[PDB]
């Protein structure tokens, strides 16, 4: 009855109908695999019980991907219903772009021979993966995440070197927090990134890109 | 062919052959572009796109969302439609004419509408 | 030992179709 | 000879006018690069000072 | 959760059971502590329909590790809405069984 | 044991990805090399045409067109890749080369090696057959400069220093993407073929003498391009 | 009229129509108009070619050891390495004109004689 | 030639203007970042005591 | 970064990155060949081998293993040694120069010996 | 206190007694050797382990650095030196001369 143990524990987590007050309990069980064997008994039981999985792998962690979530294998069966409209719209292309990047990564060596679209996908993915990196104990409010994935998916990072994306995304968000806080207020109050605010955000991105100094000394415009 | 009709088996195997070539050529398409292929391959790819899109259907369960009634194509009509579609008799139509279309006459009418 | 090694190494015996053509536009030699 | 020098300056003039368009841009992008490097370094120094004052407090 | 990866690709909705599965020293506790910390901006709102209250059940963890998690939550101000149900490794198997 | 099998699976997956990428890149480079062959063809056609005209107005007594009285030595230009992963390619060339040697040995002419490609160079270095000169670094993407150097060296050896009384080129003809066959062609002395039924400046004889080396350079260039396409 | 086809051993460089073509063959300078008798001539080591066509400016080509074939319809120039005037680095030509190697010096002289030098 | 010289002078004037627009943006930024970092310092000091 | 520093953390994480990449390239190298790698991956493999050999050290209590006496590398010298290594400052020295050698001065001595 | 891991692959390859240099170790080490053999053979085991690693690494390298090629040659000669037929013991002095 170990499966019964963990199921009985995790099926308490639920969102109650409005007749029961409408409260909720969200579980985030943590399980430690050995040698990344997700097929072991307890991991298999919990993977079956849970509505989604975040597979954190050591190979990604060492490669500099932190928090090491292996996109592609990690799924959340709830899906877009658990995202605000802005995040859904911005990140719809993110999964496809990352899948294509992981398909093409073997070609980063001989990109001279790639198609223009294929090279564009490779470069977009190389910057999206940097965009999903994040320092420890530095959570981002939903609006700032929306702006970051908007940088990534809309291609405003395609001009920044891969080495600088992390800094760019930071120095931009901070800037938007300091001088153009209207975008964040709109996103958090309306839960959507409207065209009126999207145009302003793009204007701010282009205004800031002039002021940024990439690590190699180049200029991004 | 012992259980399904011989024509049914032939049509299904031809569809499987096409959609398997197309999958093999998808690597070429996604990496070196469609223009890298030969004229025969590109025909095959254009036919396989329409074959795989024609396997889609305006499912009955979609009546709650799209409003349009679901389609129940008789098996014979499906066999004839895919026999025509693998031979290239409908490859001149745009790909959009096949998406979520319930049968062969419905396909004409989404073609004349396009 | 080094000197012995070198003097020994002095005496150690180591065991160690088609054809390209010019087309001439006349009928015969 | 007058005709000669006319021909001269003339050509040199068209080429150096194109070169001066190129030089004006190049001067623009160099001055803009210097100014934006100054701005980025100033912002970085301000952030360092902010990290120092946070450490002090 | 405050993690761009989770919130963008594997979103968690209130009522979900999102397993965090990984080898040792891969970022599991880090992800969960970041999720707990990210709820401070919702807590300060004062609206029960936005506030998320957290319970951090530590099982078989050394006492100093639970203390480190507590300090991480406290420096980020997340302890005023978080409860730790600590069953350190020293406790009998019964506590490690009941803590969840 | 399971750890070893997991490691082997990871190795095989990485190698599958690398080889798949190499396959697609090789397809693109087949396209590139075949396009280069097509681009180089018209010059070859026109130079062959004017060579036929000059021959129709020439005595046909240039040394490149007449068989030495007693052939005692023959040159062999083996065209080979300078990087591996081409399967049997190099072997198919090299084997044919040795076949040619067995012919040359049977005809009493000792072959003298000229090698293009690193792999054939190593092949002969292990069988201790001395190569007089070897060129490397352009089998993947040859240029007419390399072909001209090869042709000039070969023609100078033919005119001669010990020299040679004959020279062959062994290279992999690309007939179709499915077929790639190593063939050996005698590139000198050229045989006059009378196929049956213009002015020249100052004379057709001097133009013929100046053009035969150029024609041999063009044919060596075409052979190298053919070898590059076959290698891809 | 004439159609001048400057084709190199690697690739075809130029194939536009032309009214007159001038070059220094080994027998001297030669100029070709339409309907010129078929001819084959070796260009000199430093030979340059000048093409006159309807409207466009005169086109000067540096040719390395080329051959000129006047035909009933096309005057084809077969070249080892051919460079238009627009592709010439004048300083490189000036430096190479004094090179010890005979062929390199001839090629530099051809580039200069095209450059208008 | 005169037009190109005038355009070069205008480009130098426009470079002086963006140097202004680099000072205006950078000083305002540095000030704002200093403000937020001072606020962060105050907040953490208040949290700690 | 909050405890050991921000230069220590960067150097250590870059070393880990290089070693992980050279553990994923090891199989390709063993079967396909080092030449078949990209230029960046080849240079990274050189750095990685040198870094592995430099992480080795002639420990004081293991003079019965190696004969030579022990050595202590101060932390600051280590973090600069590895910063230099990850940036290719020592890519020209032979691999053996880094083997069982305690620090930069000893590295130079062994490089001169070889 | 140690291990002399005999491997069938080495035995067939002609390396007899077939000691896998890498896995094998003697923790007494130089303390169990006369001073002469300690001096001549101080780094022999680690040198041979590095040679085996390089040989596995340089299996299909088209060209090798001068240092790498010299190391491979030295290691191959040492390996041939450490081969020994059965029932052919060598006195310690002969061993120090050989390893020298
Ligand atoms: N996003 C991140 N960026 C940088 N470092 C991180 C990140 N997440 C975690 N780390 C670091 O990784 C190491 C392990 O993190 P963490 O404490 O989350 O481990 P864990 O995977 O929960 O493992 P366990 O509890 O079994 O030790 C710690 O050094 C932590 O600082
Ligand atoms: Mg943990």
């Amino acid at each position: 009855d170990v499966f019964y143990l963990h199921s009985r524990l995790l099926e308490r987590c639920a969102k109650l109908s409005d007749e029961l007050g409408g409260g909720s309990m969200t579980g985030l069980p943590i399980i430690e695999t050995k040698a990344n064997d997700i097929s072991a008994f307890i991991p298999t039981n919990v993977i079956s019980i849970t509505d989604g999985q975040c597979f954190l792998e050591s190979d990604l962690f060492n490669q500099g991907v932190r928090p090491a979530i292996n996109v592609g294998v990690s799924v959340s069966r709830v899906g877009g219903a658990a995202q605000i409209k802005a995040m859904k719209e911005v990140a719809g292309s993110l999964r496809l772009d990352l899948s294509q990047y992981r398909e093409l990564e073997a070609f980063a060596a001989f990109a001279s021979d790639l198609d223009a679209a294929s090279k564009a996908q490779l470069d977009r993915g190389a910057r999206l993966v940097e965009l999903l990196k994040q320092p420890q104990y530095s959570p981002l409010a939903v609006e700032e995440q929306v702006v970051a994935i908007f940088l990534g998916t809309q291609g405003h990072l395609d001009s920044v070197p891969v080495e600088d994306v992390q800094r760019f995304e930071s120095e931009l968000l901070e800037h938007v927090k300091a001088s153009h806080s209207d975008i964040f207020d709109g996103i958090r109050e309306t839960k959507k990134l409207s065209e009126e605010a999207e145009e302003k955000l793009v204007s701010v991105i282009n205004e800031f890109k002039k002021g940024f100094q990439a690590s190699d000394g180049s200029s991004v415009v | 062919p012992a259980i399904v009709g011989d024509e049914h088996y032939r049509v299904a195997q031809e569809v499987i052959r096409i959609l398997q070539r197309y999958k093999d050529l998808q690597d070429i398409i996604a990496i070196l572009g469609i223009d890298e292929l030969s004229e025969e391959d590109k025909q095959l790819v254009n036919r396989a796109r329409r074959i795989e899109r024609f396997l889609s259907q305006n499912m009955m369960a979609a009546e709650q969302f799209t409003g349009q009634p679901g389609s129940t194509v008789p098996l014979k009509e499906t066999i004839e439609a895919f026999d025509k579609l693998t031979k290239g008799e409908f490859d001149h139509l745009p790909e959009q004419a096949f998406f979520l279309i319930g049968g062969l006459d419905d396909l004409a009418k989404k073609a004349e509408s396009l | 030992l080094v000197s012995v090694i070198n003097e020994f190494k002095k005496g150690f015996q180591a065991s160690d179709l088609e054809k390209e053509s010019v087309k001439v536009r006349k009928p015969a030699p | 000879a007058e005709r000669e020098a006319m021909l001269a300056k003339t050509a040199a003039d068209n080429r150096k006018s194109a070169e001066q368009v190129a030089a004006a841009q190049a001067d623009y992008e160099k001055e803009m690069a210097e100014a934006r490097a100054q701005a980025s370094a100033l912002r970085d120094e301000a952030r360092a000072a902010g990290r120092s004052v946070v450490d002090e407090k | 959760t405050g993690i761009k990866a989770i919130d963008a690709m594997t979103p968690i909705g209130r009522g979900q059971r999102q397993l965090i599965i990984g080898d040792r020293k891969t970022g599991k506790t880090a992800v969960c502590v970041d999720t707990i910390l990210n709820q401070r901006e919702a807590w300060l709102t004062g609206d029960p329909k936005q506030q998320v209250r957290c319970v951090y059940v530590a099982i078989g963890q050394k006492g100093t590790t639970i203390a480190s998690v507590k300090r991480a939550l406290e420096e980020g101000g997340a302890m005023e809405y978080t409860t730790i149900v600590a069953a350190p490794a020293s406790d009998a198997a019964g506590f490690k069984w009941l803590a969840p | 044991t399971l750890r070893e099998l997991r490691g082997r699976i990871r190795s095989a997956g990485s190698i599958k990805k690398i080889t798949k990428a190499q396959e697609l890149i090789a397809t693109s480079r087949i396209a590139k090399a075949q396009a280069r062959v097509e681009a180089a063809r018209p010059y070859a056609a026109e130079i062959t045409n004017m060579l036929t005209e000059l021959a129709g107005a020439s005595a046909l007594d240039h040394p490149l067109l007449v068989e030495r009285k007693q052939p005692k030595r023959a040159g062999v230009l083996v065209v080979s890749s300078d990087r591996g992963l081409c399967g049997a390619y190099n072997a198919n060339v090299l084997r044919r080369a040795e076949e040619l040697f067995s012919l040359l040995r049977d005809e009493g002419k000792d072959p003298v090696l000229y090698v293009v490609g690193r792999k054939a160079l190593g092949y002969f270095s292990f069988r201790q057959r001395t190569v007089v000169e070897s060129w490397t670094g352009f089998s993947e993407r040859p240029t007419y400069e390399n072909a001209r150097e090869i042709a000039d060296t070969l023609v100078n050896a033919f005119m001669a220093i010990l020299g040679v009384d004959e020279l062959h080129i062994v290279f992999t003809e690309f007939r179709s993407m499915l077929s790639q066959t190593a063939v050996a062609r005698r590139a000198a002395p050229m045989e006059v073929e009378y196929v049956g039924e213009y002015s020249f400046e100052p004379d057709p004889e001097t133009l013929f003498d100046a053009l035969l080396p150029r024609y041999i350079a063009t044919r060596v260039y075409a052979a190298l391009l053919e070898a590059a396409a076959s290698e891809s | 009229d004439l159609n001048v086809e400057i084709v190199a051993v690697e690739r075809e460089l130029w194939s536009g129509p032309a009214t007159f073509v001038f070059t220094r063959t080994t027998a001297g300078e030669i100029g070709i108009l339409p309907r010129h008798i078929p001819l084959v001539a070796q260009l000199v080591d430093d030979a340059m070619v000048r093409v006159e066509r309807e409207g466009e400016d005169d086109l000067r080509i540096a040719v390395d050891g080329g051959f000129l074939s006047v035909t009933e319809e096309t005057v084809r120039i077969l070249v080892e390495n051919a460079q238009f005037e627009s592709e010439i680095d004048a300083d490189a030509a000036k430096e190479d004109a004094a090179s010890d190697d005979e062929r390199t010096a001839a090629w530099g002289r051809a580039r200069l004689r095209a450059l208008g030098q | 030639l005169a037009d190109a010289d005038a355009m070069h002078a205008k480009a130098l004037a426009d470079a002086k203007a963006e140097s202004e627009k680099v000072t205006e943006e950078a000083k305002q930024d540095s000030e704002r970042i200093a403000a937020q970092l001072s606020e962060q310092a105050g907040s953490e000091a208040e949290r700690i005591k």
